[PDB]
RNA sequence: GGGGAGUGAAAUAGAUCCUGAAACCGCAUGCAUACAAGCAGUGGGAGCACCUUUGUGGUGUGACUGCGUACCUUUUGUAUA
RNA sequence: CUAAAACUAUGUGCCGAAGCUGCGGAUGUAUACUUUGUAUACGUGGUAGGGGAGCGUUCUGUAAGCCGAUGAAGGUGUGUU
């Protein structure tokens, strides 16, 4: 049985959150904390609040202990992108997205 | 009923010894590929390799007839600005037979993983005597 | 009376899609690029219901010969022998035979033997 | 027979209009019978 | 300076094969039982039996 | 202990109990069809090619009845020229089964 | 932002809210793939996996192999660089 | 590749195309003949272009009918003609 949390409109891109969901996808619950306590990436912080309300998920609403709890699903989707304009040299203009991204987070016994 | 391609699995390939002595060079070299190639046999299938193993001993005995002992030119290219090298056939047989067995034999193969795969089956030895006595080859005379 | 050509168009090009399973990449996916290979696809099974039964004839060849020097002959000495007895086995089932039964097939190259005698 | 579900014309009284440009398969495609690149190709392309 | 053809999603993710991170070096501190990095004074200040700001 | 038999323009190797696919025939689907034209029985050291016909051997067989193969699809298309033509084909076969096999 | 609880016939009807296609981007499973040269298919074809069956069955994949230079337009003529 | 795997001459076989034949199927024209179904024959590569026959889409009548919450349209699979 596995326990899911969404982290929906995170502003960050998916390409970087990516690069974090592929370094715990299937470890330990407290493994993945150490690795994303100890992380320099920004998307560390969102992957971990993502992940401690998964564990929190489980606790509460499902009543599992975390000892044994494994990070067993896990994957970042693109969102909504605002779009932005950027003058450019010239009188040229660039059309400049601002990516968001969900984080899905399924941990199970 | 249907026409049965040879599984790679029941394949039986195996082992002949040839000796080179004083034999023409493509003319043996025909024959070679043949029995590499499994065209010998009723089970031939063109994807399937169903060759034999060919061990060819005494192959700097091999001949060559009218003046191409010294007009038969081996060439190469180091793929350098100028790097085209050649040689002769009776320089690279008393230096490099198996090159030579190599070079006309893989000529007359098919050109491809088959074609690699078929190639190396022929195992080439300048001297009379081969390492493959546990194989135990049978003297194929051609 | 104005039409919407909306469910039509896409079950069509679903169905050039759907003909695509398999394909590498955009070959796959775009039906620009899809239809173009569906297309190519079927000339080439039209060309190759014609070159099929060549590639079968010289498989069938090719085994016996291999059958018939077995047996001292040739494929060409086997086959005018075979025709000159009378014989009227195709070859598709004397590949077969070769293949599967070798004393039929020695019992066949007696015969044409016998017949280039 | 007299229904407004039973009534057809003689065979022969009725006939398709023709539509060009409306793909290969119809003989009247791509051109539609206009032939190639010529003045009687073009919009309102009679001479007098 | 552009690309004559757009590239295909399976190069793309062929030359983002190398791009993937790799953790950090982490001990387990003995006087404290807390996780640090190795090398690295903790978020407590303590670093080999020795404290900081008391 | 295989016949070969002919049907259709085609030869078969065929042995009992072989259930074979040939061309269209016209035997409804419980009828028995003869060969007599065989030619070639063999048996096992019991080799009798025909010459081109096995004098008096007979192969029975038990029309299980006709189908379709599945659709073949035939495109023609010229290049640059304006030209494409698509066909459908499902070739009938009739489903044969081998009862005996005299030589 | 989410997980429960609750409302509701329905909550992947939860307000970016009827339906929710494609391109495009993830994750999971099966098979293939690190000695091999090209319009990426096609004809054949081993092996593996899963369904089923006592199948000459189905579904996915596809080692190896023959053949094979996109489409449109314009042209005497285009793989056309 | 050298008493050829060259050349000249001669012969006996064989391979070889979507040509021809075989088997099965469709179709145009014509002729017979039921009087519209079968035979028989000849035909069935095609651009521009000419001719013939159809599919599907929205809307009007038929329709105050017929199907539909025991689930329409639409979407997504599968099987089949
Ligand atoms: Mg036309
Ligand atoms: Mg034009
Ligand atoms: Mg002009
Ligand atoms: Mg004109
Ligand atoms: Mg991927
Ligand atoms: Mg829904
Ligand atoms: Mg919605
Ligand atoms: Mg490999
Ligand atoms: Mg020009
Ligand atoms: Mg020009
Ligand atoms: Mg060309
Ligand atoms: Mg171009
Ligand atoms: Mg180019
Ligand atoms: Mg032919
Ligand atoms: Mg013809
Ligand atoms: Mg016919
Ligand atoms: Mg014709
Ligand atoms: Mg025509």
């Amino acid at each position: 049985m596995e326990v899911t949390a969404k982290l929906r409109g995170a502003a960050i891109s998916a390409q970087k959150a990516r690069l974090v969901a592929d370094l715990i996808r299937g470890k330990s619950v407290a493994h993945a904390l150490n690795i994303l306590n100890f992380s320099n990436k920004k998307a560390a912080v969102l992957v971990k609040k993502a992940l401690e309300s998964a564990i929190a998920n489980a606790e509460h609403n499902n009543s599992l202990d975390v000892d044994d709890l494994k990070v067993s699903t896990i994957y970042v989707d693109e969102g909504m992108s605002l779009k932005r304009i950027m003058p450019r040299a010239k009188g040229r203009a660039d059309r400049i997205t601002k990516r968001t991204c969900h984080i899905t987070v399924k941990v199970g016994v | 009923m249907k026409t049965l391609s040879a599984k790679p699995a029941e394949v039986q390939h195996d082992w002949f010894v040839v000796d080179a002595t004083g034999k023409t060079l493509g003319r043996l070299a025909t024959e070679i590929a043949r029995r590499l190639r499994g065209k010998h046999k009723t089970s031939y299938t063109p994807h399937v390799d169903a060759g034999d193993y060919i061990i060819v001993i005494n192959a700097e005995q091999v001949q060559v007839t009218g003046n191409k002992a010294l007009d038969k030119k081996y060439y190469r290219h180091t793929e350098f600005p100028g790097g085209l090298k050649e040689t002769n056939f009776e320089k690279l047989v008393a230096h490099k037979p198996e090159e030579i067995f190599e070079r006309a034999v893989k000529g007359m193969l098919p050109k491809g993983p088959l074609g690699y795969a078929m190639i190396k089956k022929m195992k080439v030895y300048a001297g009379s005597e081969h390492p493959h006595a546990a194989q135990q080859p049978q003297v194929l005379d051609i | 009376a104005r039409v919407k050509r909306g469910v039509v168009a896409h079950r069509r090009h679903k169905k050039i899609l759907a003909r695509a399973k398999g394909y590498y990449g955009a070959r796959s996916r775009v039906y620009r690029v899809a239809f173009q290979a569906v297309i190519k696809a079927g000339q080439y099974a039209y060309r190759d219901r014609r070159q099929k039964k060549r590639q079968f004839r010289a498989l069938w060849i090719a085994r016996i010969n291999a059958g018939a020097r077995q047996n001292g002959l040739s494929y060409s000495r086997m086959i005018d022998g075979l025709k000159k007895a009378q014989v009227i086995i195709d070859r598709r089932v004397l590949a077969d035979i070769a293949m599967h039964d070798a004393v039929a097939f020695a019992a066949l190259a007696e015969k044409a033997k016998g017949a280039l005698a | 027979t007299l229904r407004l579900n039973e009534l057809a014309p003689a065979e022969g009284a009725k006939r398709e209009h023709r539509r060009l440009g409306r793909g290969i398969g119809s003989g009247v495609g791509k051109t539609g019978g206009r032939g190639i690149k010529g003045q009687k190709s073009r919009k309102s392309g009679g001479v007098r | 300076a552009v690309q004559q053809n757009r590239k295909s999603r399976s190069r793309r993710d062929m030359r983002r094969s190398h791009d993937a991170l790799t953790e950090n070096a982490l001990t387990v501190d003995q006087a404290t039982g807390e996780t640090h990095r190795r090398h690295h004074v903790t978020k407590d200040g303590f670093y080999r039996g020795r404290q900081l700001f008391a | 202990m295989y016949a070969v038999i002919q049907s259709g323009g085609k030869q078969h190797r065929v042995v009992e109990g072989e259930t074979l696919k040939v061309e269209l025939l016209k035997a409804e689907s419980g009828a028995t069809i003869t060969f007599d034209d065989v030619l070639m029985v063999v048996n096992g050291d019991n080799i009798q090619i025909g010459a081109p016909v096995v004098a008096g051997a007979k192969v029975t067989a038990e029309v299980i009845g006709h189908g379709r193969h599945d659709k073949i699809r035939i495109i023609k298309m010229r290049r640059r020229k304006h030209y494409r033509k698509q066909q459908g084909h499902r070739q009938w076969f009739t489903e044969l089964k081998i009862t005996g096999i005299s030589g």
